[PDB]
């Protein structure tokens, strides 16, 4: 094994090599990743801005939008 | 968007979703998020794909990908210097400024191993933003050096 | 100081007062080599003097010069040019390095020479120096009895004169370190050596040696005939056969082989084997008609459906069009597999009522699976959808010649000519939908009946379809010629199918062309670069789907370094997110060989922005991982369940059933997420249609059979690897065209169970081992070394991996012989004696039989 | 002593995947920086 554990120090230093290149690649991946999801929220037509004003047992909740009038609006299912 | 009329899409009709790309709708979003699911008549399943044949391949290749830059070479390289030399020579001392300025307040967070000036996001904000402008003064070094250089005595 | 004056006296006169210059120098040799380093032009040129005869001691101080100079290569060659003062029975550090470099450098010039001529350790054609060194350090491992140096370096030099002497002088013929022996050459030349003609002559010599079968193991000579595809070799071990006379000394090389050579080499032990002989009881045995007789009743006798999981799954919803009444019928017919019962078509029939003509033909072929293996009865299920008997809808009636296909495949030979008559019938002209469905069912029935075989009337029937350009069954007819063109195939094929690809712009031929061409590649490793590389210079889409597959087929089973190097450049250059997907599908066949390093390459490709790329390694994990072990494999595809992607949450529960198989019962801790994970996707209103559908399969998958059958893929104990596994898994990539492709995948689903088969003709008795076994026997759906002898044995599911642990008592009278196998998939193994008044318990089986 | 030598052509076999994964990875990261760009 004399060619087998002079060999054996090439397979710990490739290894650690290459391990620590990944890093750099996965945060370039999770910073795509992240720039892409967050493209699709600003393409989003987005959300109006109002106050509760009542509310009943149907699920229906009277929003007041300042520039806009009052809507009675269905509230969500997670709320 | 395409439209597909599906007749009655009550029951037993024919099945939309196998082709491609289907039974999208997810939550109250699709497309302008008004349609939701049915969209506009029982489900027209809207799918559109392009193609290219082998001469509109190399068409678009040879005219544009980018940017055109082709049909002539040395002009773009030089009037871009042209129209910015006194440009360059300002871009490199006004870009020379707020390179520093940003690294001369939010880098100050993080001095000592304690903690100071209490640096949460700050050592970020100037890393990233300064990340970019050491490259483009290297782009420039170059295109500057490269043009006048190659010859031409 | 010292011998440094010495060194610069060399150019003077009185070359014998020189003599004794050079043997106070040889001290000197080792302690300072830095005033000899300016003198080595010197020393080096009297060398070539013919006046000159200290050349002896001359080569011995520059040995350990250059040597210390950092020159490993440059030492050696001073060492074997005078061949007298160098000492190879010394010991020390210095001689072990030169032998250590005088044969690595003998494996790298033996390496190439060996293609040209075998016969190079004969001749001059390398240079004696480097064999002087050589033959005598591995002759002398033999005196030490260390086979490790000997045997080892000889497969990597390629050398079979080392193999052959080494082999012949350590027999002990005890009849088992000889056995040992053979099976580590076996072993490491498959990984090691490259050529496959080196290897190919191991298996030529060692049986050789073997041949009179002195008390050996028919482990090793089965694995001779199914690598080599040898007619000789084949039928060589039946020629000695026939001279011993013995009722049960041909069964173990029989019942082994029916289930080991694929569809081209089994024609041989039955075709080839009658005009040179046989035995009238082995004749069904190689034409496989017990063999499917023995699947049906492993299956049948215990069965566990569970259908309060099955119920509450199916009945969420009638909704989702044909979708979701597909997914669970697909599920369903994986339970009853073989035991030819209908829970869903029969038992219930309200979920039947709102199936459409379009529904219909996946709900018949789900029948296809529960039938599979019926050689007689599985025409007369389909009798009221067959031809002739008419139909509800012409509709449904093309799903009962499909059903065909999954029964009879490989064996269709009867429903061959049946199927190709309707073929020619259809084959001029349609106009109507409906009369494609019969036309595709009868070519994919056609296809897998003939999978493995060539046949020119199949490939000259279903091109005359691909001619009409049909947009239904024009599939069928590149996916049916290519089983037929599997291994080898027709060079003519390929090209012929591939003009018709760029002619014919078609969304399901051009790719149905594609896996066409992929499939005749299986097994040509790099006589199929040809196409390949056709494949990734054009642009079209559907074109290079198929180039990732045609790699994975090709290089399937031994791995290859460039043919990884090719599918991860395609899968970053190419922005097709459907080829980035089929390219780490690819991954997993070329890596089917070591299953350690695909959870780590995958686990980097899963960490990109692409979800293809994750839906494609999702699978791609589960395919290598599903018939072996490491377990950790699942916290890979833990973070691929929550991505909200529908279809990526599909591959990823298709790919966590496959390697948690048989893991439940205090074997792997993760089973209880798994199980939970059946109705939480299907009742959770806010999945998605597939991600409901990769759940549902998920759980048929390990319910398979009640939940007996698993997935054996790649088991070397044969020849090398069971290829009727690999067919179904890489079609399980394929899904949303047309018809799921996970159909096929109950080629790849095998009972386990240990059974007596008395080596007449069947036995199926009762009796017990008392002795290790697993956790699972008692395991089932609900609403290392234990010290403790379990009583069930006979058939019962469990784990075909860890049964090598188990021991062996009395019990039946006819005994063990050759303490067996160990493989539990193989359910035969051999009887001794039969026809013993042991008062034997037998079974009915007279249907099929 | 069966692992010395078949370990022996794993080592190659490990190097070579690390190696290739190290040459796919740089045409990875230039597309990656023209993702980020193009926002």
């Amino acid at each position: 094994e004399q060619k087998i554990q002079e060999t054996e120090l090439k397979i710990r230093s490739k290894t650690e090599n290459v391990r620590r290149l990944e890093a750099q690649r996965n945060a370039l991946n999770d910073k795509v990743r992240f720039i892409k999801d967050e493209l699709r929220l600003l393409q989003e037509p987005g959300s109006y801005v109002g106050e509760v004003i009542k509310i009943v047992s149907d699920k229906k909740v009277l929003v007041k939008v300042q520039p806009e009038g009052k809507y009675i609006v269905d509230v969500a299912k997670d709320i | 968007d395409a439209f597909r009329l599906i007749d009655t899409g009550a029951l037993i009709n024919n099945l939309e979703p196998r082709q491609t790309t289907s039974n999208t709708g997810l939550l109250n979003k699709a497309n302008i998020q008004a349609l939701i699911h049915g969209l506009n008549r029982h489900y027209y399943s809207l799918n559109i794909d392009y193609h290219k044949t082998a001469k509109e391949t190399k068409m678009l290749m040879n005219l544009h990908k980018e940017q055109w830059q082709s049909g002539l070479k040395m002009y773009d390289y030089e009037e871009k210097e042209e129209s910015n030399l006194a440009a360059t020579k300002s871009m490199v001392k006004i870009a020379e400024q707020y390179s520093k300025r940003i690294e001369e307040e939010k880098e100050l967070t993080e001095e000592e191993l304690k903690t100071r000036y209490v640096g949460r996001q700050d050592p970020k904000k100037h890393l990233s933003e300064t990340a970019d402008e050491t490259l483009e003064n290297n782009i420039v070094s170059v295109l500057t050096a490269g043009v006048n250089s190659v010859a031409i005595k | 100081t010292t011998a440094a004056p010495l060194l610069a006296l060399l150019r003077e006169n009185q070359d014998s007062v020189k003599t004794y210059a050079l043997e106070s120098i040889n001290n000197v040799v080792d302690q300072l080599w830095s005033e000899i380093s300016n003198e080595l032009p010197d020393i080096e040129a009297l060398y070539d003097d013919d006046t000159f005869s200290d050349r002896e001691m001359a080569a011995l101080i520059a040995s350990k010069v250059y040597y210390n100079l950092g020159e490993y290569e440059s030492a050696v060659k001073y060492a074997l040019a005078a061949k007298d003062r160098f000492d190879i029975d010394e010991k020390s550090q210095f001689v072990e390095t030169i032998v250590s470099k005088s044969i690595e450098m003998y494996v790298q010039e033996a390496s190439k020479q060996y293609t040209k001529d075998e016969q190079f350790y004969t001749k001059d054609i390398i240079d004696p120096k480097l064999t002087s060194i050589f033959e005598r350090m591995i002759e002398k491992c033999l005196k030490a009895s260390e086979l490790k140096l000997a045997l080892g370096i000889a497969l990597e030099g390629y050398r079979l004169d080392i193999i052959e002497s080494a082999l012949k002088s350590k027999l002990d013929q005890s009849t088992s370190e000889n056995v040992k022996i053979i099976n580590y050459l076996l072993t490491l030349a498959i990984t090691t050596v490259t050529n496959s003609k080196f290897r190919s002559s191991i298996l030529r010599k060692s049986f050789d040696f073997l041949m009179n079968m002195p008390n050996c193991d028919y482990l090793t000579l089965n694995k001779v005939v199914v690598n080599l595809n040898d007619a000789g070799l084949a039928l060589q071990l039946f020629k000695k056969l026939k001279e011993e006379n013995d009722e049960g000394l041909s069964a173990q090389i029989a019942f082994d082989l029916v289930s080991s050579a694929s569809q081209q080499l089994l024609e041989i032990l039955v075709t080839e084997l009658t005009a040179q002989g046989y035995d009238p009881a082995l004749l069904n045995i190689l034409s496989g008609l017990p063999t499917c007789d023995y699947y049906n009743t492993f299956l049948l006798n215990n069965k566990n459906i569970d259908i309060g999981l099955l119920n509450k799954s199916k009945s969420s919803l009638d909704g989702k069009f044909s979708l979701f009444h597909t997914a669970v019928s697909v599920a369903n017919g994986f339970m009853h597999a073989g035991t030819t019962d209908n829970s869903f078509i029969k038992a219930n029939l309200p979920w039947l009522g709102k199936a459409q003509n379009w529904a219909k033909f996946t709900a018949t072929a789900s029948l296809g699976v529960i039938h599979k293996g019926n050689l007689l009865e599985g025409k007369k299920v389909m009798a009221p959808y067959l031809p002739g008997s008419r139909a509800s809808s012409r509709f449904i009636k093309g799903g009962s010649l499909y059903g065909l296909g999954l029964i009879y495949a490989g064996f269709g030979r009867d429903t061959t000519d049946y199927l190709k008559n309707i073929i020619v019938e259809n084959s001029g002209t349609s106009g109507d939908e409906d009369v494609d469905v019969l036309l595709h069912g009868a070519s994919l029935g056609i296809g897998l009946a003939a999978m493995g075989s060539a046949n020119i009337e199949v490939y000259e029937a279903l091109k005359e379809v691909l001619y009409n350009d049909s947009a239904t069954s024009g599939e069928a007819a590149a996916l049916g010629m290519g089983l037929c063109m599997l291994g080898t195939g027709k060079p003519e094929a390929i090209h012929d199918m591939f003009t018709y690809s760029q002619e014919t712009q078609h969304g399901n031929i051009t790719r149905g062309l594609a896996v066409g061409l992929a499939l005749i590649n299986y097994g040509r490793q790099e006589l199929a670069d040809d196409l390949i590389t056709k494949m990734l210079a054009s642009d079209e889409s559907l074109l290079r789907y198929g180039g990732a597959f045609t790699i994975a087929l090709a290089y399937a089973g031994t791995g290859n370094n460039s043919a990884v190097k090719r599918l991860l450049h395609v899968a970053v250059s190419d922005s097709n997110d459907d080829v980035r997907r089929a390219a780490v599908i690819a991954l997993g066949f070329v890596l089917l060989r070591d299953y350690t390093t695909v959870p780590r390459i995958v686990q980097l490709l899963s960490k990109s922005h692409n979800a293809h790329v994750r839906c494609g390694t999702a699978f791609a994990l589960g395919i290598a991982c599903a018939g072996k072990g490491l377990q950790s494999a699942i916290d890979v595809l833990d973070p691929l369940t929550k991505d909200p992607v529908d279809f990526v949450r599909q591959a990823a529960m298709i790919a966590l059933s496959m390697i948690l198989i048989q893991q439940t019962e205090k074997l792997n801790p993760q089973v209880a997420d798994i199980n939970k994970n059946f109705l939480s996707v299907i009742t959770n209103k806010h999945q998605e249609g597939l991600a409901k559908f990769g759940a549902c399969v998920a759980q048929g998958i390990m319910n398979a059979g009640g939940r007996n059958v698993t997935i054996q893929l790649e088991n070397a104990d044969t020849g090398t690897l069971d290829t009727k596994s690999v067919v179904g898994l890489v079609m399980f990539s394929q899904f949303w065209y047309w018809f799921p492709l996970a159909h096929f995948l109950s080629l790849s689903f095998t009972p386990t169970t240990v059974i007596g088969i008395r080596g007449s003709d069947q036995a199926i008795p009762k009796f017990q081992m008392n002795c290790y076994a697993k956790e699972d026997a008692f395991s089932y759906p609900r609403m290392k070394y234990s010290s403790k002898p379990y009583k069930v044995d006979n058939m019962t599911r469990i784990l075909p991996q860890q049964s090598r642990y188990i021991s062996f008592i009395k019990d039946d009278r006819f005994v063990p012989v050759r303490k067996f196998k160990g493989n539990n998939g193989v359910v035969v193994l051999r009887d001794r004696e039969p026809k013993e008044p042991v008062a034997l318990i037998e079974t009915v089986r007279q249907m099929k039989d | 002593y069966f692992k010395l030598k078949k370990l022996e052509k794993e080592y190659e076999l490990l190097t070579l995947q690390e190696d290739y994964i190290k040459d796919e990875q740089r045409h990875l990261k230039r597309e990656l920086k023209r993702a980020q760009e193009e926002v």
